[PDB]
């Protein structure tokens, strides 16, 4: 009941490494960016909004929750 | 509005959930003039969410 688990990250492995390749262009990943990306768009959840604070900050919001959800489960 | 991003810019910077705690207090700041938006009608994001549309700097 281990073993189908332990597969899975060869073949991911396989997979985000010709990733690498299939884009030699690579971002940090485990939800680095979304953190300044709230930021980076709270910065017009700021600047611009009519409304767009809540469109842009709840938004902003969405961004981090990828870590978010890992971090805090 | 500006105690908000006022506060809220104080708030990306402390760091942990006290950045957290100082953005939830720069919140209900923003309820003031919406209960303006009560009796003068007003709409309030586009009463509120553009007050905060308005600095340059937080002043």
């Amino acid at each position: 009941q281990f073993m189908e688990e332990t597969e899975r990250s060869l073949h991911d492995a396989i997979m985000i490494v010709r990733r690498a390749i299939k884009n030699d262009s690579v971002v940090a990943g485990g939800g680095a960016i979304e953190m300044e990306l709230s930021k980076y768009l709270r910065d017009y959840s700021r600047t611009i909004p009519g409304k767009q604070q809540l469109l842009i900050g709840a938004y902003a919001k969405a961004l981090e929750i990828i870590p978010r959800q890992l971090c805090d489960n | 509005a500006a105690l908000s991003i006022y506060l809220e810019n104080y708030a990306t910077s402390m760091g942990s959930r006290e950045q957290l705690a100082i953005a939830e207090f720069a919140r209900s700041l923003l309820v003031i003039p919406n209960t303006l938006a009560v009796n003068a009608a007003q709409d309030s994001t586009d009463l509120v969410a553009k007050l905060r549309a308005f600095h340059n700097e937080a002043q």
